[PDB]
């Protein structure tokens, strides 16, 4: 039921600190991916709980543009042998790293 | 030794009920588990839940997932080898991923201590912020080199209140605090002799082949595990062969010492509600392109004739309520499908799009979607067919149309106003129930031929034929039944094309003669049809070249004779009787005899002389 509100708040020339809000939803787990805006090479991705609502990505380039997507994931069934429930929202936000 | 067994899972990160009823689920599961036979998927376990249960896994043959857990401890601590039987995200046997909270604590310990092999697969370690120890490890020693490449390994905290590996570890390897919980080298410490593992440096230390993960001694009875099979006491590459080669009359017989695989392990039973498939193996149920069948008391996989049978909705009924034609959405739906539960409706709308229902245009592609039905529960519709196909393409596999609903409760079948030149309708042997309408089909040329009280099922089903090409027109520009049909017409030109042929036919095709003497591939007769002799009989010329199908049905052999058969080779490496194995040589007639009993291995010529030696 719609994330919102995707934003680094915190940076370094390497590393970004993203917070989003989950709102009136809730979700198993949110699947972030981040890429040069370019590319060429894909998306390098991980997941964070649903209970989280911060992330740190590490390793980046410097002066680079950056395309951050965040999905968040519901993935559920009553039961073993029940109904699966799967659904992805995504919220989306482009950033430059700073220089060295 | 025989252990205790379980299904194992693939919900991946898929959540069931709350985190107490996916506990419950879990442990229902894994409870006194000793050998996995899917996976071991760990996930969503909360802080203060008790994983002690874990400690009795001993085998996993799929891959092993541990993601978003909260737990602090994982106690694996038996776990000897995961098979990567299966994969995680396409190439992963291990993947510990996201096992936090918002503090950033978690999955602190993981005590793998006896995880010594990963048979298949590269191993992933993602966003573990509270994990210990695991950094340390050797996975060279774990992991098969082909993989190392596809490592996928990531590991960081604070000091994340960590305890240092006792100093007794190699090279500071270990999974957790104490000496216990050191890493066991069985692969990199090796000797250059040594083939796989073993329990030591030296050469002495030296592990059998059949052996995985390490070996108390140098047989294939004192494996940890086996690499391949477990029959009883020992490791095997194989289980005892369920038939063997009978010497005396060449033929295969049942083996009474033949073992089925269940699992890594042989056995001479399935277990209760375990299927049989086509190479020895134990089975929960049969794969996609094979059915099930009880065939002599016994639950057996057999792979099924063509597609196999998928009844699925028709038109109007299921996600097709509401639907007025097969159309550019819904075709999708249809892809497998062998049976249709309903009507099927082909109309204008599909081909031109329908802006109200938000549907664009049916690519006229898509139709050979439509080849695998062959049977129509209800009727057949057809108002609209791409202009620029001469036939009913889509219906060459039709086989039925059982009229049980009809189109304004009186057709079974209603080709109406289209540019074909033919009824492609090859396949259609019946028409159960309804009446046959074929009408405005203005370059239409066969539908006269046809006997249809033939494919009808009840005197009363009856035909509107009209307003087509004219069938004097037909006639007159050649468009009639090909000489080799039965009076019992066609469905166009071809003499594939025929209801019945007047003498033999090759396949779905009418011909005029079979191979017996002359053709490319030989053939005898059967039934009217021309039945391809085995590869192996030599050609006759001005003589039959087969009697029947098999290789014990030649004339001459094209290549070796065994006893009774025409073989490409001799028989090499087959199991005889006895647990010996039966190796042939060919003579200079061609002919296949048996090896001297001490050329375990094969050989050339007859004696010890054609056996090196
Ligand atoms: C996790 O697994 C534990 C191991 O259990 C085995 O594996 C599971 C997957 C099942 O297949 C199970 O049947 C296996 O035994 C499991 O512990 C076991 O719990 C069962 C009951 O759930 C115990 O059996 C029953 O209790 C008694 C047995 O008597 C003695 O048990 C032990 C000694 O071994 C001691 O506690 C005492 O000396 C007891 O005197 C039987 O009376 C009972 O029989 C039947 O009772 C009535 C009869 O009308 C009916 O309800 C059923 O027909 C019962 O069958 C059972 O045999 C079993 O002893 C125990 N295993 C061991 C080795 O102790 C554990 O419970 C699992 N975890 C959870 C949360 O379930
Ligand atoms: C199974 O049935 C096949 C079809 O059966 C024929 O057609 C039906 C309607 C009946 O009339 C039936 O009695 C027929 O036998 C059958 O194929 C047929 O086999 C014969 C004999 O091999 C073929 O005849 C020979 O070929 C030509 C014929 O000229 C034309 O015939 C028709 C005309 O519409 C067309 O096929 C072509 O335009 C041909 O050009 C002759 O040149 C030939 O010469 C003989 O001449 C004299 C006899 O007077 C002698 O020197 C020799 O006997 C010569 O052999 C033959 O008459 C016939 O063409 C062929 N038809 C087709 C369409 O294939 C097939 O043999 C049967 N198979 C089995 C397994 O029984
Ligand atoms: C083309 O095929 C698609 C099927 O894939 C047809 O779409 C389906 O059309 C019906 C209406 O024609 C939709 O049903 C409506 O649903 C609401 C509730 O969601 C209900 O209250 C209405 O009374 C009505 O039944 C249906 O949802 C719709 N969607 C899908 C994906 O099935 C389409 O109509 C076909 N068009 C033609 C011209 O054949
Ligand atoms: C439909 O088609 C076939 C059965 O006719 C199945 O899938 C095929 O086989 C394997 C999967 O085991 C894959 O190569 C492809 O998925 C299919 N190949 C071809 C050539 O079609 C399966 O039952 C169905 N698959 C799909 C995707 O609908
Ligand atoms: C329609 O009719 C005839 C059928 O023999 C042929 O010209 C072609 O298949 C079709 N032509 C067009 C223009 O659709
Ligand atoms: C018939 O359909 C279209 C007509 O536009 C086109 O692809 C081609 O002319 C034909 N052949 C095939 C294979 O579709």
């Amino acid at each position: 039921d719609v994330p919102r509100d995707l934003e680094v708040v915190a940076a370094t020339p390497t590393s970004l600190l993203i917070s989003w809000d989950s709102g009136r939803g809730s979700y198993q787990y949110y699947r972030i991916t981040y890429g040069e805006t370019g590319g060429n090479s894909p998306v390098q991705e991980f997941t964070v709980p649903g209970p989280v609502h911060t992330a740190t990505i590490s390793g980046l380039k410097p002066g680079v543009d950056y395309t951050i997507t965040v999905y968040a994931v519901t993935d559920h069934k009553p039961h073993a042998d029940g109904p699966h429930t799967y659904h992805e929202s995504p919220i989306s936000i482009n950033y430059r790293t700073e220089i060295d | 030794e025989e252990k205790k067994v379980c299904q194992g899972t693939s919900n991946k990160l898929t959540q069931l009920g709350t985190f107490e009823d996916h506990f419950l689920s879990l442990q229902r599961m894994f409870n006194n588990c000793e050998v996995v036979l899917g996976n071991l998927e760990i996930t969503y376990v909360q802080r203060n839940y008790d994983l002690s249960f874990l400690k009795t896994i001993q085998e996993v043959a799929g891959y092993v997932l541990i993601a978003l857990n909260t737990v602090e401890r994982i106690p694996l601590e038996n776990l000897q080898i995961i098979r990567g039987n299966m994969y995680y995200e396409n190439s992963y046997a291990l993947a510990v991923l996201s096992n936090y909270d918002a503090n950033k604590t978690g999955l602190k310990e993981l005590p793998m201590r006896n995880l010594q092999e990963i048979l298949h697969g590269a191993v992933r370690f993602s966003n573990n912020p509270a994990l210990c120890n695991v950094e340390s490890i050797q996975w060279r020693d774990i992991v098969s080199s082909d993989f190392l490449s596809n490592m996928s390994m990531d590991f960081q905290n604070h000091l994340g209140s960590c305890q240092k590996c006792d100093p007794s570890c190699p090279n500071g390897s270990c999974w957790g605090a104490g000496e216990e919980n050191c890493q066991k080298l069985t692969k990199i410490i090796c000797a250059q002799q040594c083939s796989g593992r073993c329990r030591g440096k030296s050469p002495s230390d030296c592990c059998h082949n059949q052996c995985a993960a390490g070996c108390t001694g140098p047989r294939e009875s004192d494996c940890l595990v086996c690499r391949k099979f477990r029959d009883e006491a020992t490791c095997k590459d194989t289980c005892p062969p369920l038939m063997l080669y009978n010497p005396t009359t060449y033929q295969m017989d049942v083996n009474p010492e033949g073992k089925y695989s269940f699992g890594a392990t042989c056995v001479k039973k399935c277990p209760r509600n375990y299927v049989v498939t086509d190479h020895g193996s134990c089975v929960r149920a049969c794969g996609a392109d094979s059915y099930e069948m009880e065939e002599d008391g016994v639950r057996k996989c057999k792979k099924c004739e063509g597609p196999c049978r998928k009844v699925c909705n028709g038109i109007g009924i299921g996600e097709f309520k509401d639907s007025l034609s097969i159309n550019a959405t819904n075709i999708k739906h249809f892809k497998n499908c062998t049976s249709i539960s309903g009507d099927l409706h082909i109309l204008p709308v599909a081909f031109r799009g329908d802006s109200f229902t938000h549907t664009p245009p049916l690519d006229p592609q898509e139709l050979d979607i439509l080849k695998t039905v062959k049977e129509i529960t209800g009727f057949l519709l057809i108002q609209a067919w791409p202009e620029n196909r001469t036939d009913l393409h889509a219906f060459e596999n039709l086989e039925i149309i059982r009229g049980r609903t009809k189109q304004h409760g009186q057709f079974s079948l209603a080709v109406v106003s289209l540019n074909i030149t033919s009824l492609g309708l090859r396949s259609l042997k019946e028409i159960s129930d309804g009446d046959v309408i074929i009408s405005g089909n203005k370059n239409l040329c066969y539908a006269n031929t046809i006997n249809w009280k033939k494919l009808f099922g009840t005197s009363g089903q009856k035909t509107k034929i009209i307003s087509n090409r004219g069938e004097n027109s037909c006639k007159a520009t050649g468009q009639v039944c090909h000489a080799l049909c039965s009076p019992e017409g066609c469905w166009g030109p071809e003499p594939r094309d025929c209801v019945s042929c007047r003498n033999v036919s090759r396949g779905r095709e009418c011909v005029d003669k079979c191979n017996l003497l002359e053709g490319e591939p030989r053939e005898f007769v059967e039934n009217s049809e021309c039945i391809q002799c085995h590869p192996e009989c030599l050609p006759q010329a001005m003589n039959i070249t087969c009697t029947g199908r098999g290789p014990d049905n030649c004339i001459q052999c094209a290549h070796y004779i065994d006893g009774p058969h025409c073989v490409k080779t001799c028989p090499a490496g087959v199991m005889g009787e006895n647990n010996t194995l039966v190796w042939k040589y060919a003579d200079a007639g061609h002919v296949c005899h048996l090896c001297h009993p001490n050329c375990t291995y094969g050989c050339t010529g007859p004696g010890l002389e054609g056996c090196p030696t």
